[PDB]
């Protein structure tokens, strides 16, 4: 589903064989989540707030030897943190996935009426012919299902 | 018709280490991590790195400057972080100094860690409030300045008074004299010679003995007289006498005791460093060189990703974070 | 939808215009679990377990520098990570409030029968009038479909 | 809804009582999702890489005052964000049981067929008994809605 | 009709910045920061906070107790935190102390540092132990006892023996001699006098060596005969002579040594230690003050909310956090 | 029929904490902390832990092994760990030392905390580059190796020269004499007797002037003649007199010099040591025994979880790491 160009997309398989369009919005939002995420991890390199005044060289051998493990504490800690933040991210990022599916699979709950049959993998049949003019509206948020013979919803007066 | 919500397939391309996925395949993934590629010392773009003390005044060594060296008194940069060139910094110019024999071979280590380097006017503790009352300071013979004309070190004063002989010994108080947000760094120390030298100016012929007490803690010296280690790092061809220095520092609201007998050297200036700022080891600055980041085992560096996977050091700038494997982060969706 | 008292409801929009009632649990479980995450924040002003003995003032400064340093290094860590927390924290605070709607709309799933057109975006079209009364018993969980003519869900006895 | 063996599962009740079965596919994979984030803290205790010179005892009391300080603060830094993971990781195995049902709850949705009504709780009515070998089949993924007598999602070919 | 479920909408009033939404525009939000403002030193609510050392015992200062002064011998009250209000403790009492001449002017700041202050009964070394073996320890004269009756310190003996003269130098081993959790102060030292005085008590004219060796390194003096600093800190007018003092620290299961000739003061008593609490620089209590926080910057503070925004320093008791930027939690439906 | 996808109940046996659940009652959990027992010292699976430092060479202690006792120079094994089973570790061969008026009492806990401690053969000074020029290294006597013989410390030389009598002070500089990331550990020290002895060795009755600055700083010492401490730590039955000692460490690229009189005893040999490892206090290995972890509180220990919840320590080895409370992980459904 999709790779017309873009991560995230539509697609229409039948008697016309299988036709594929894709939903740049959503793909755009995935790669400005990504981005985002990316930009939260830029900062972990950033935090020495404070200047205080430095240990020199060429002194006690224990004064010396605690600076050192100062600054090598902090940097074994800063890793892994930066380790287990990398993991965390790839979680999330990959689950989004499912996130960004779940919510197309509400927009064509919408968009192809009532009579449409959910088949629970985000996959609805219609009794219609769906060849690329219809996925560009399904992309487009056009898609009308009276324009194709198909039952729309009930309107809310009575 | 079946209209289909999903994702595309592809082929993966990188492998993702998640908390409960295992390794997953994606199609694309960004690398964090870069290993470093050494490059010359140079400056940071967002300021100067101090390198010599004084880069404007040639001849003179950074030991020279610090040392307040008549024909060094010279002007020092500002600058954001520093390089520590020199483990072992060395005189050149005036009366030898033993700074093996004392804490004084590191003072040009000390003022550099500092962003604003400020020569105080005026003597740490004058002239006139010594016991030995009509003291003056002396020329050496072995400073000249500029002209050839004999001068002395403004930051240490050879002094003597209106008698000579032993004495039970003199002591004298020194208080912070710079700002409050400024630390003070003071020299003094003894004039050794043989004890024929010694008694002509001083009237003495044994070791004398020289206190101090500072935050610090104490320190006490009694120089022997004569024997001498070989002449060196000097401009004088024949000394017969050596000098033995101590370097003080004292902060704010902070005092110091210095008990002295005959011999004594005191302090003529002082310096006040204000802003302390990162150091690094390293080869001195070469000349047009910028950088984003100095490192201690890479020089200067460039930062195209946060983190690296290299040989781990103290670093200064805008510098990626040390981590120990690479990692991947997804930028696409899970292989088929 | 909601506030009426609460923010989390429901409403109905139709020939009577559009009338709201508000679910005062799905809002207190909301404010609860903000509440618990506020709490969770505020042990990180507590991590000091140990006490040894202090290095004093008027000392050697190489000693007193290190032991600024320590606490230097410690202070930007601890803002490095609070800051990190809040900005967390706040994302699922805002993914819940998605959760909640998700849980109404499978409240209103069940209760509103098989006969209800489910939109995909949480709204439901029942072929009755449903004015403030109908959201009450929406509100409280006693909405039965054959009260307004409706089909309810057929038995499992068969 | 299961243990017959396994904690996650389906069940059928109606005239013949309440029958149950159980998916030891999914029960597995929130085992291992459980066992993976267990081992995930493990490796907190595995944080120090770098071996410095060592401070002796028996020196100047305030170095080694410096040195306690350093690992008594590392200690507490550590003990802390033990706390914090613990309790995150048991909100997300919670929310791990939501994630899992919802699955097995589409897996149902697509095998029993377009005619089933879906009650929201992730319970389906369907017109026929199901006794043990239907639920034999729903875990095993080989249900068949025509054989029951039952309706199935109309082919996309048309 | 139609029935829907959501969330409401409404005006939005705060902005939260999220790690992947950006700055999400919401209805409400809490502030998690608060400016600090400067209150009174005080209590902590929690307990105790030490300031003065003996605050029951009047005309004397934090030194005078420290160093067991014949009228300061008072209570010292146990607590949970301490405010260092003095830099450079003064005494008032006694024999005047070279204090700036070693590191004794910090010891009522080393005291203070612990929950508990113990005076431990008998003499760190006993006077039946020393070489010279009918060693007495001798009124000062300086040091007047309530009922102007002449005393000495409770912590450092005025030594003498049976002999006078020149010595080669007595060596003697002090010992932990307090419980398992509880570090032991020390304090010993030296008369120094004019050289007709130092030979009309001990029999020499010339400086005498004292050394100790301590887990803290080795200390040496040898103090000058005369050309004393001017009198002060003390209660006598008139005293001729200084005491030089040194402070040892030991723990459990350490030892240090003390080598001396004439004119060695000998410890006399010492101060048991217990639980270390924190402490910071800071006025001394106002009367009746009570805070959450004691803050370096700010007195006593509240804490309305886990976290500040201000000046960074070192703080004590159920203290905020400091933070960089003002920090906002949602506590509302997102802004439409 | 009515066909359901849920998860089944079952009676709860533990509460869970969480973040915004409160604690939720679970039919399974899985205890991520333990109770250590306390085991004996030994090995860690992974490699040895040294213990003593020459475990092959019977009837000497570490300080005889550290000063290269005649009788004491075995092999010192690799090691990944250590224990400080001796505070004050002892000398029992050889010419007396006071090792309790220095900083030497602490040189076999500074050998052991690297995993390569080496001998480096050859003088760190050589004898023929003193002053006095026919050098030698005279045998104690007090020092038997073997069959008998008269020897003398592999790291400490008595040294003698041609002349005899009071002089000026000689001053020789050490430099760093070993690989790129080794440390170099020396012993030089000073000879004290009776007047009568020193005169009859050196041509000296008074005590003599030792000297040395290294990058911890000056050290000064001027021992004092006959009164010497009771006879202990040593072979000899009869000593007169007594060796003080100062131990020195450098670093790549560092110098020391070492000032001296009459007296003086010269470095011989020098310690190599390579790569740091941990070190904790405790009891001598059980032989045999083997843990995951050396504790300082409990000694071998099994990790069965990571966490545990007892006193907190050093800790050497796979070692679970403190927390302060249970902790307990979700390994089921939320209980009905
Ligand atoms: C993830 O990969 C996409 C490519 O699929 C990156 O987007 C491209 O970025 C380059 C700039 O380097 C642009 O010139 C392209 O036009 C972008 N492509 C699209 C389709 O927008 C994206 O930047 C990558 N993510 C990150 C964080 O770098
Ligand atoms: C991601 O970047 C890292 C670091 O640059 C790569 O790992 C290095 O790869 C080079 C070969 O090009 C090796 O010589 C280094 O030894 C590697 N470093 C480490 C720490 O292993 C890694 O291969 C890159 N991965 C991808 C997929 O680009
Ligand atoms: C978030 O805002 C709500 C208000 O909408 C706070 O709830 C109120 O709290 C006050 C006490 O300060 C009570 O007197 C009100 O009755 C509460 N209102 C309701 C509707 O319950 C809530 O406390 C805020 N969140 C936090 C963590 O303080
Ligand atoms: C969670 O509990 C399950 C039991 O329900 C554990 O799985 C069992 O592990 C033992 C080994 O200790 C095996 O012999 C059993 O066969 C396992 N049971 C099943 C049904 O597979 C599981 O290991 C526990 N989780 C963790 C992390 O220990
Ligand atoms: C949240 O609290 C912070 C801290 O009190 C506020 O920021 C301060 O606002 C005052 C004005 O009232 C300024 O004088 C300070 O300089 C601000 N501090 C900082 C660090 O910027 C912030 O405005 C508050 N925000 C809200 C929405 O209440
Ligand atoms: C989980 O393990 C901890 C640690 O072993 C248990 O807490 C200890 O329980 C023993 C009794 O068996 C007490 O004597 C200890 O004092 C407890 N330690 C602490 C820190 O409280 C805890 O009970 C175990 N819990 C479960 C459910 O197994």
């Amino acid at each position: 589903d999709g790779m017309i160009a873009g991560w995230h997309g539509y697609s229409s398989t039948g008697d016309h064989g299988t036709k594929v369009a894709a939903d740049l919005v959503s793909t755009q939002k995935a790669m400005d989540a990504i981005t985002a995420r990316i930009n939260n991890m830029n900062k972990m390199t950033e935090r020495a707030f404070s200047v205080t005044d430095s240990t020199m060289q060429e002194i006690q051998k224990e004064i010396k030897d605690l600076d050192k493990k100062i600054d090598d504490v902090r940097a074994d800690e800063t890793a892994a943190q930066i380790e287990m933040i990398v993991l965390l991210e790839n979680e999330n990022i990959i689950n989004a996935e499912d996130e960004h599916v779940h919510a197309l699979k509400q927009k064509l709950t919408k968009m192809l009426g009532p009579s449409a049959q959910d088949m629970g993998d985000g996959c609805f049949i219609v009794d219609h012919q769906c060849k690329e003019d219809c996925l560009r509206e399904i992309v487009s948020g056009n898609y009308t299902p009276s324009k194709y013979g198909m039952d729309e919803f009930k309107s809310p007066i009575i | 018709d079946k209209i289909c919500a999903g994702v595309a397939s592809g082929k993966g391309t990188h492998r993702v280490e998640t908390i409960t996925k295992g390794e997953v395949l994606v199609t694309n993934a960004i690398n964090m991590t870069h290993t470093p590629t050494s490059g010359p010392f140079g400056d940071l773009k967002t300021g100067n790195v101090r390198d010599k003390l004084c880069p404007t005044c040639t001849g003179c060594t950074d030991m020279d400057v610090a040392l307040m060296t008549p024909t060094c008194n010279g002007v020092i940069p500002e600058a954001i972080a520093a390089i520590q060139h020199e483990n072992r910094p060395l005189q050149s110019k005036c009366n030898p100094i033993l700074h093996d024999l004392g804490n004084t071979r590191q003072l040009p280590n000390l003022l550099r860690k500092y962003k604003k380097i400020r020569k105080s006017s005026g003597i740490a503790f004058p002239l006139a409030s010594y016991a030995d009352q009509p003291v003056i300071s002396n020329p050496s013979g072995n400073c000249r300045d500029g002209n050839g004309v004999e001068s002395e070190f403004g930051s240490l004063l050879w002094l003597t008074g209106n008698t000579k002989g032993a004495i039970t010994g003199e002591t004298i108080t020194i208080t912070h004299q710079c700002n409050n947000d400024e630390v003070m760094v003071l020299v003094w120390g003894a004039w050794a010679d043989l004890s024929a030298t010694m008694n002509t100016i001083y009237g003495v012929t044994t070791p004398q003995t020289y206190v101090s007490n500072f935050p610090s803690g104490r320190f006490s010296m009694s120089p022997f007289l004569g024997n001498f280690p070989a002449l060196a790092e000097t401009e004088a061809t024949t000394a017969t006498g050596r000098i033995y220095l101590r370097m003080e520092v004292l902060e704010s609201g902070q005092r110091g005791t210095i008990q002295y007998q005959r011999g004594f050297m005191g302090p003529g200036k002082f310096w006040c460093l204000s802003e302390p700022i990162p150091v690094v080891k390293g080869a001195v600055k070469t000349n047009g060189a910028v950088s984003d980041c100095l490192h201690e085992v890479y020089g200067g560096i460039s930062k195209p990703t946060p983190f690296y996977t290299g040989n781990r050091g103290k670093s200064v700038g805008n510098c990626p974070k040390w981590v120990r494997k690479p990692l991947l982060v997804v930028n696409g969706t899970k292989a088929r």
